[PDB]
DNA sequence: CTTGACAAAAGTGTTAAATTGTGCTATACTGGGAGCCGTCACGGATGC
DNA sequence: GCATCCGTGAGTAGAGGAAGCACAATTTAACACTTTTGTCAAG
């Protein structure tokens, strides 16, 4: 069972929903290199490795976690597409 | 280790031949040794006289003899060479000029005739092969009721398969009799009057009926001559052709009278005069002479339709499944008739030629094209459905093929329009046909095996055994009889007691006509001879057979086809006495031919020298690879200077040991649940088993490649492949082939070959890369034979064949070609699957260090540990018995032989494990050792349990477990008894044929179709998985939108998604959007070849081009 | 199952006494069991539930340790501040739950504590767990079921044996009263009072009556005298097997059909732990086949009803 | 560990004169018993030359310094005459069970590596038995029973056994 | 067996076209000639006359 | 980066030899040949 | 009310598997020769 999943039900009306919303930040952090990450540094995923511990690879975990603290905005009709990219690449070049 | 016997019935008779049903049936059909004089009119001479004489209507050729010359090659060549195993076929044909007197003779050659070998096999292109028998409705008469409407028959005329058309004889609703002929139905007296039949001749013996013989007396067509009714008779068979009667008497005449054409057949025409009580002279329906025609059964049949519709005591329908009605083709009547047919066609040669061409100057050798002949045995011998390749996984698989029976084939039934009455068991099939062994699925009842005392007689019919009884004592006559003539008789059972041959029970169990009934010992009249007699040779080796139920018995018979053989291979603890003869029936063994001295013993050849003198010398086969890739090898049993006897064994082959059936080992099991590793039939077994080198098997894999002649050049093998590093090339010899000894691994060269490239500029930017490093292009590119994944081993043996090479026909345009053998030695592992004769399997789940298992209380650990859950609901209790007797065994160091339904009962085997705790316990109480407190505890739960008796002491109880096989075991992990005791002892488990090396498979990109762009299927190909119709529900189910669609474009067949996705990943970045599928522009453009208008609009009704514009006209 | 199961014993099994104290001395001499149901003043107790009490769950299972009991006893245990009287595997059922959903309170409404757990009453507390905590902490308490149900079938002593295919007395009583009916019915029948078809229909009931009456006797020989059977325990926890074909291992075969479908007028009197004899088995092979023969011929017929009920509803 | 046969380049394969085939050989060869006389020895190489007629046992090896063999009377192969049979056996020093695939050992070219058992126990059983010391009643008498191959006396390996428990029991020292 | 059923069910036949271009005996679906019944009653004219 | 070179690789008629396409044969000859029932059983739609 | 015609029947895996001839048209290959295109040496 993925960790917080009777919590992350619950804060969508469709369960599909979830789905579509997760997926979408977890591009998000793809493309900009996880430098948009709304988690503190003490909360970053991490991976075990033979040469120590590094960040977790894996964006679709990522996006899970940030969507449990409460920091992500989530709906429809909520800004222009393009306005949107424009915005944030400018922001996280 | 001695061996002891249990048992009352004693067999009067051994078992017979069990490969006799190939063996002598072909003998039979060739008579290839009986000198040409003294031939009988069956087999291929029966099909000589029968198309001979050939005449043009004043020329005719005739038949006088025909002889069989001495194989090319041996056996052995041929399967090396890809050659068939046959002999030269010679005639003796004589041309006779009618108009002068003049004659001519000569011996014209007419082919090759395929060859068995000893053991009843084929070897056809290189390849064993095995005739499999077929069972059919037999030809003869039969009358069956009307289902429509009660009271009324049917009676039908059934010829030999393609052998003339079935005749129907009905009583319509109006009185008019009617006869039927391919589907189409006119009155019987039309053609009963072409037979010469007035009115006074009918109603004299069928007019004893009362209103049938009335239906049967129009004077329309009485008066009629015969000649205008046989003309009248042809237009109603095909009408519109001109009416001649040179025409007409062709048709009538060919129809029923040609034996040509139709053939009733020897057991048609005995299953006739048997039924009608009439005497045959031919087999056909009518006799045509002095320029007439002759009834022979059509009145005989129609006086028994009108008697049985009347109610007369004596007549009675058929029943078409009593095994009575049902026969047998067996391989020399299957061959013998594809015989004929290309034999017809050669006629039909001689004829045209004989017409046409040099009339006046001819010889027989001219007239023959024996090609038409060739063509037909060559096409049954490859392409039939009965022709099948051989399953020889051990000497019991290639055995069992050979007893096969077959409903399916050319002339029989089809596996989706059988139904349910055609698959069942009819009474009859009792000591004639197994009812246990049959395949489960959609061939089940059509596929079966003849019973271990049954043979098939000259007629066809399955014939058993039984002794004779006379006034209450039984003698030692015994009589083959069909089902049809046992249903005379009251047959007792074979358990029946007996004081000597009196007969001792008041009360017999009997048969009559397949039903049980009580009889006093006065009525018996036959005795079965065993119950061995009701079962197939597959289930006759099941010991408790009695004690498991049917379901879980036809799964013991049938794996036991598929057990590999084994380094260590050892015969089973408990055995039920047929062991030794399937080795000896299966000539996988080397015997003595009479008395003698050994004088020569080796690891390749043994010599014998006869008490005759002279010396004997046998080969033997070593590390042979078979069809299904197991090694079949012979290990010699004597030394130098040994004497033996006539029959004794001189080396075992594979599977046996000292001459007994060895497909397995023996090993200690314990029955118990353990940690959840035998959860739902897995399997824990003890690392102790690889130490020792138990279930290792040896397989051998072949590869092959060709050097061919190309347009761009020839195809070279060599040892210089370009761009090739010394590592890859080191074991190669300087031919380019890899050495023997060598061990290889996946992507290892086998065989280095180079291949002209095609002719094509390279792209601009590989022109500047072999620029900047100054490198010229070669002319040949690498084409060698590398090791596929999962596979490899040592290379044990090479074969070159080579254009021009005496016995090698390569095709044309191939110079040459190799193979190599690669041997690989395996142990088992997780992932494989166990079995036992009971239908007890499962694949091996864990194995365990030796410290790990559970062990007795002297120490000694288990081999196998099998759940308890498997056995209550499956119902199969014979592995319990023989897990008892095997306790037994263990300590006294004994084997055991235990009868089918004749064997050992409880209170023997409780008398057996009395003697064993002797040992068990008694060598303790000597070496100065008590009784346990860990026992002590295990035997306090045991009486709470009510196992053991209150009030004994603990040497007592103990002994009270040990009778029910149930012993005190320690956990190896704590040391500590299990709370209850556990049933423990040696049970025999065979490794089978399916193992997890041959089936793990993966991939993520490779080849694709041709016309759909998909990938391929199959691991041999490297194939991806189907995705099919189900899978793509689920998906939809799941509401996974996403998912579903990558299955269906980017990872089927969208082709540019598929390169953008790997180019994405191999980036690290997010795969792409998918585009249309590949296969659904197919689907549009087969549309539009079929003149219709398939268009894809938008939102707005306007046209979408997805073709990218690259079909539109401009 | 094996271990929320009690024990039940026969020796005292009805005895009478005046104070616990005479009770407890009885059992020392031998003449009653530990759970012997007995009567102290009033009410129906054992020995065992007056002699060991257990402060906590803890105390009663380090003595299970010490082999001072079993996990089957039934004793007297102090547990979230009721003096409750059941078996030490009892109180550790309740202590797998309760530490699996970290919650002792709610783990204790969860659960019937006075039954052995089979397949039927674990199914029910799989779904009041789904109910009241969600999936992450239900599969968290399906993987502690899993732990626990394989290491107690591993030490616990579970395997079958020829003789735990227990042959009832009455199976001989009840063969012979058949045989008398069945020699009444033809003396009938020479007398004309019965037809053929009336005295076909009368043999096949009173075939049908007997077998019923032989698998009860083989299950209440087993409830009564062997309740820690192998081929009982497996039948009524649900792990394994049914009646039907308990009986046929320890009682009778029974009616076999013809393959025109009427039944042979003798049945098969013999189980699989006897042995049939080789007629009769030929005439059980003729169900066998037919089995089978539906199985290949009529799946074909479900999945392309599947196929249709798709078609019409996907949209 | 790894047997070496004079004309023989692989353990699929049969020599002229002799009745076995080189798998029941090596089958054989895994019976064989050597004992290291010198502590610091880890691996030698015996030899063996042979003519028939005769039965070749393990007593035909040439004699070594430091190593005994423990079962001289094994029979290894059948020689008739005409038949030869010259190889080296590599015997070498471990412990535990290690295939043949895992170590891949050949000294030469045409060597035929062998699963290796190294384990010179062969069964251990333990009794316990119901003493008593005066008052006290309910008290364990112990009995410990070893089986060994010869190579290592079952006193040896008792006290090699006791020394890795107790050198396991120091792990548990420091909490770190 | 509800929502199965439900398909089973999704058809009309018609028994009075009224003033409509449908014919007797025409089979349609139910969502579809609701839809154009309320669209006539609209436009003042004879309904459909359907059969289930 | 620009000249003079310098042979070479590629391009261009010319022609003899393989290779391919086509017409013709005069005693008289005038309607095919293979099939051949455990023929699969049941429901729906059409035409009488 | 009935005779005639037509489409339907679960999934994955494997592993074997009989005419010449004459002559005109057309295509191809061989062989020179002319022209174009790099290298080399200056410079
Ligand atoms: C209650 C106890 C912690 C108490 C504390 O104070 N901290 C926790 C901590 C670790 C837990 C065990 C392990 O998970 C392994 C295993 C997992 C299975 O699922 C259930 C059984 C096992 C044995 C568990 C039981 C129990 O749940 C334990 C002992
Ligand atoms: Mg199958
Ligand atoms: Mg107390
Ligand atoms: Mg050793």
């Amino acid at each position: 069972a993925e960790p917080g999943i009777d919590k992350l039900f619950g804060m969508v009306d469709s369960k599909y929903r979830l789905t579509v919303v997760v997926a979408k930040r977890a591009q998000q952090l793809l493309r900009h290199g996880f430098k948009n990450t709304v988690l503190e540094p003490e909360e970053r995923p991490k991976m075990q490795t033979l040469e120590g511990l590094f960040d977790d690879p894996n964006a679709v975990t990522w996006a899970m976690k940030e969507l449990l603290t409460g920091r992500l905005v989530f709906g429809e009709n909520l800004v222009p597409e393009d306005r949107l990219q424009k915005e944030m690449e400018r922001l996280y070049p | 280790m001695e061996i002891k016997r249990f048992g009352r019935i004693r067999e009067v008779i051994p078992l017979p031949p069990l490969t006799e049903i190939q063996v002598e049936s072909y003998r039979r059909a060739l008579q290839a040794d009986v000198p040409p004089e003294k031939r009988e009119n069956v087999g291929i001479q029966a099909a000589f006289r029968e198309t001979f004489p050939i005449e043009e209507e004043g020329l005719v050729l005739d038949f006088l003899e025909y002889r069989l010359g001495e194989p090319p090659f041996p056996q052995d060549e041929c399967r090396e060479k890809d050659l068939t195993y046959q002999a030269p076929l010679y005639a003796r044909l004589q041309l006779i000029h009618k108009d002068t007197g003049l004659i001519k003779e000569d011996e014209v050659f007419l082919g090759h005739i395929p060859l068995m070998t000893e053991d009843g096999s084929f070897i056809i292109n290189g390849a064993d092969r095995v005739i499999v028998s077929q069972i059919h409705r037999s030809p003869g008469v039969y009358f069956t009721p009307d289902p429509a409407r009660p009271g009324r028959y049917i009676a039908s005329i059934i010829p030999l398969p393609k052998r003339g058309p079935w005749i129907d004889l009905e009583v319509e609703p109006n009185g008019v009799v009617s006869m039927k002929v391919n589907k189409r139905k006119f009155p019987l007296v039309l053609l009963l009057r072409v037979l010469g039949y007035d009115q006074e001749t009918l109603a004299r013996e069928l007019g004893a009926y009362g209103e049938l013989v009335q239906g049967l007396m129009d004077e329309s067509v009485f008066a009629m001559r015969p000649e205008e009714a046989l003309i009248r008779l042809f237009t109603l068979l095909r009408p519109g052709d001109p009416p001649k009667r040179d025409k007409a008497v062709a048709y009538v005449y060919g129809l029923i009278a040609d034996p040509r054409r139709y053939d009733l057949g020897e057991a048609g025409r005995y299953k006739a005069e048997e039924k009608l009580g009439i005497r045959l002279s031919g087999r056909t329906l009518a006799r045509f002479e002095d320029g007439e025609f002759k009834d022979e059964v059509f009145l005989p049949t129609l006086r028994y339709l009108f008697a049985l519709t009347a109610g007369v005591p004596g007549h009675e329908v058929d029943d078409i499944d009593h095994l009575g009605n049902r026969r047998i083709r067996t391989v020399g009547e299957l061959m013998t008739d594809q015989f004929r047919v290309g034999l017809a066609r050669l006629a039909r040669g001689v004829r045209e030629r004989m017409l046409m061409g040099s009339e006046d100057s001819l010889t027989p050798a001219k007239l023959v094209n024996s090609r038409p002949l060739e063509a037909a045995i060559r096409e049954f011998f490859s392409r039939s459905q009965l022709s099948q390749f051989k399953d020889e996984t051990n000497p019991l698989s290639s055995l069992r093929h050979k007893r096969r029976i077959s409903a399916l084939g050319p002339g029989g039934l089809t596996r989706e329009r059988a139904g349910f009455d055609v698959r069942d068991v009819h009474r009859t099939h009792y000591g004639r046909i197994c009812p246990v062994e049959t395949p489960e699925g959609a061939n089940i009842g059509l596929i079966t095996s003849l019973a271990a005392y049954a043979r098939v007689d000259e007629l066809g019919f399955i014939r058993t055994p039984y002794r004779r009884v006379v006034g209450g004592v039984v003698t030692d006559e015994v009589v083959y009889m069909t089902a049809t003539e046992e249903d005379r008789y009251t047959i007792a059972q074979a358990n029946t007691p007996l004081e000597g041959n009196r007969i001792a029970a008041e009360r017999v169990v009997a048969r009559r006509k397949g039903e049980p009934v009580i009889v006093s010992p006065e009525e018996v009249e036959f005795m079965d001879v065993s119950p061995k007699q009701v079962f197939s040779v597959n289930t006759n080796l099941i010991p408790f057979l009695e004690h498991d139920d049917a379901n879980r018995a036809l799964m013991g018979s049938n794996m036991q086809t598929q057990a590999v053989p084994l380094i260590r291979a050892q015969a089973p603890v408990v055995m039920t006495g047929l062991e030794e003869r399937v080795v000896r029936d299966s000539l996988a063994a080397l015997y003595a031919e009479e008395d003698g001295e050994v004088a020569k013993v080796d690891g390749n050849r043994i010599v014998v020298r006869y008490e005759d003198g002279r010396l004997v010398e046998y080969p033997l086969r070593r590390f042979y690879r078979s069809n299904q890739g197991t090694a079949l090898d012979q290990r010699p049993r004597v030394v130098v200077g040994q004497r033996v006897r006539k029959g004794d064994l001189l080396a075992d082959g594979p599977a046996s040991e000292n001459g007994f059936l060895a497909l397995g080992q023996n090993v200690l099991v314990a029955i118990m649940p353990f940690d959840g590793y035998n959860f739902e039939d897995a399997i824990v077994i003890s690392e102790e088993l690889l130490k020792r080198d138990f279930y290792t098997s040896i397989h051998i894999e072949r590869y092959e490649i060709e050097a061919r002649d190309t347009k761009l050049g020839p195809e070279r093998i060599t040892r210089d492949i370009p761009h090739l590093s010394e590592a890859a090339l080191r074991d190669l010899d300087e031919e380019g082939v890899v050495r023997i000894g060598a061990e290889v691994k996946p992507g290892d060269i086998l065989v280095g070959r180079t291949s002209f490239k095609g002719e094509s500029e390279p792209t601009p930017e590989e022109r500047l890369l072999r620029s900047i490093f100054g490198e010229k292009a070669r002319d040949v590119k690498d084409t060698s034979l590398r090791v596929p994944p999962g596979e490899g081993g040592i290379v044990v043996r090479t074969v070159r064949l080579r254009r021009g090479d005496p016995g090698v026909e390569l095709k044309p345009g191939v110079r040459e070609v190799v193979r190599v053998y690669v041997a690989q030695k395996r142990k088992l592992q997780v992932g494989d699957k166990l079995a036992n004769r009971h239908g007890n399997k499962g694949v091996v789940a864990k194995i365990l260090p030796v410290e790990d298992m559970p062990h007795l209380p002297d120490g000694t650990p288990v081999d196998v540990i099998l759940n308890p859950l498997g056995v209550p609901s499956r119902m199969n209790l014979g592995q319990i018995l023989e897990t008892h007797l095997g306790l037994a065994g263990y300590f006294l160091g004994q084997r055991y032989i235990s009868p089918i339904f004749d064997g050992a009962k409880e209170p023997e085997i409780k008398e057996l494990l009395a003697q064993a705790f002797e040992v068990y316990f008694g060598k303790r109480k000597g070496e100065g050792f008590g009784v346990d407190k860990r026992e002590v505890e295990v035997l306090r739960r045991a009486e709470k349990l009510g196992l053991v008796t209150p009030g004994k002491t603990p040497e007592e109880q103990l002994k009270e477990l040990f009778l029910q096989g149930k012993v005190v075991l320690y956990d190896g992990r704590t040391g500590e008894p299990i709370e209850g005791p556990i049933v423990v002892g040696q049970m025999f488990i065979m490794k089978l044929y399916h193992m997890v090396e041959d089936k793990m498979h993966a991939r993520s990109t490779g080849p694709y179709s041709l016309i759909t762009q998909q990938p391929l299927g199959g691991k041999a190909q490297f194939g991806g998985q189907r995705f099919g119709e189900m899978e793509v529900w689920a998906l939809e189910a799941y509401g996974a939108a996403h998912t579903l669609q990558e299955m269906l474009t980017l990872k089927s067949d969208d082709i540019e998604g598929r390169n953008a996705a790997y180019e994405a990943i191999i980036k690290g970045e997010d795969v792409p959007e998918p585009s249309v599928p590949e296969s659904f522009r197919v689907l549009v453009k087969e549309l539009q070849a079929l003149a219709l208008d398939v268009q894809t609009l938008d939102e707005k009704d306007n046209p979408v081009d997805i073709f990218e514009g690259l079909a539109s006209k401009r | 199952y094996y271990i929320t199961q009690v024990r039940k014993e026969k020796k005292g099994a009805g005895l009478e006494f005046a104070t616990p104290e005479e009770a407890l001395a009885a059992h020392e001499r031998g003449e009653v069991a530990l759970n012997a149901p007995i009567k102290v003043a009033g009410r129906e107790t054992s020995v065992g539930r007056l002699k060991y009490v257990f402060a906590n769950p803890d105390e009663a299972l380090l003595a299970v340790a010490h082999g001072i009991v079993d996990l089957q006893d039934v004793v007297t245990v102090r547990y979230m501040g009721k003096r409750l009287e059941t078996s030490p595997g009892r109180i550790l059922f309740a202590r797998i739950v309760a530490e699996a959903v970290e919650d002792e309170k709610v783990a204790w409404e969860l659960i019937q504590l006075d039954v052995p757990q089979e397949k039927n009453s674990l199914k029910d507390l799989v779904y009041q767990a789904f109910l009241r905590l969600g999936m992450e902490k239900t599969a968290r308490l399906l993987d502690a079921l899993k732990y626990y149900g394989f290491t107690f079938s591993t030490t616990s002593g579970i395997t079958i044996g020829i003789d735990d295919a227990v042959i009832p007395e009455e199976k001989k009583q009840y063969l012979e009263e058949a045989d008398r009916k069945l020699l009444q019915i033809e003396q009938a029948y020479e007398m004309g009072f019965l037809t053929d078809r009336e005295r076909y229909d009368q043999i096949l009931q009173l075939w049908t009556e007997t077998t019923e009456k032989v698998t009860q006797a083989v299950f209440k020989n087993f409830e009564e005298n062997y309740p820690f059977n192998p081929l009982y325990v497996m039948a009524q926890s649900g792990a394994r097997g049914n009646p039907q074909q308990i009986r046929q291992l320890c009682g009778l075969r029974g009616l076999m059909q013809k393959p025109s479908g009427e039944t042979f007028e003798v049945p098969v009197r013999s189980s699989f732990r006897e042995g049939l004899t080789v007629l009769e088995y030929f005439i059980s092979s003729h169900g066998a086949r037919k089995g089978g023969a539906d199985t290949a011929l009529r799946t074909a017929d479900s999945g392309y009803l599947t196929r249709k009920l798709v078609d019409v509803t996907h949209e | 560990t790894s047997v070496y046969i004079e004309d023989v380049l692989h353990e699929f394969s049969t020599i002229p004169g002799v009745k076995e085939d080189v798998v029941e050989i090596i089958l054989n060869l895994k019976e064989l018993v050597v004992r290291f006389l010198n502590p610091s020895l880890q691996t030698v190489t015996l030899l063996l030359k042979a003519e028939g007629p005769k039965e070749v046992k393990a007593r035909d090896f040439l004699p070594v310094a430091d190593v005994e063999i423990m079962n001289p009377d094994l029979h290894i192969a059948t020689l008739e005459e005409g038949g030869r049979l010259n190889m080296e056996v590599r015997v070498d020093r471990g412990v535990g069970y290690v295939p043949a695939e895992k170590h891949g050992i050949k000294d030469r070219i045409n060597a035929i590596p062998v699963d290796a058992v190294f384990s010179p126990v062969r069964r251990v059983a333990f009794q316990v038995e119901d003493t008593r010391l005066g008052q006290r009643t309910d008290l364990d008498k112990l009995t410990l029973r070893i089986w060994t191959d010869g190579s290592v006396t079952p006193l040896e390996a008792l006290n090699q056994a006791v020394e890795i428990l107790r050198e396991h029991l120091t792990y548990f020292s420091n909490p770190q | 067996i509800e929502i199965v059923v439900r398909q089973m069910m999704k058809y009309v036949e018609v028994t009075d076209p009224g003033d409509s271009r449908l014919l007797e005996g025409q089979v349609l679906e139910k969502w579809d000639v609701e839809a154009l019944n309320e669209r006539l009653i609209a436009e003042g004219k004879t309904p459909v006359a359907w059969k289930p």
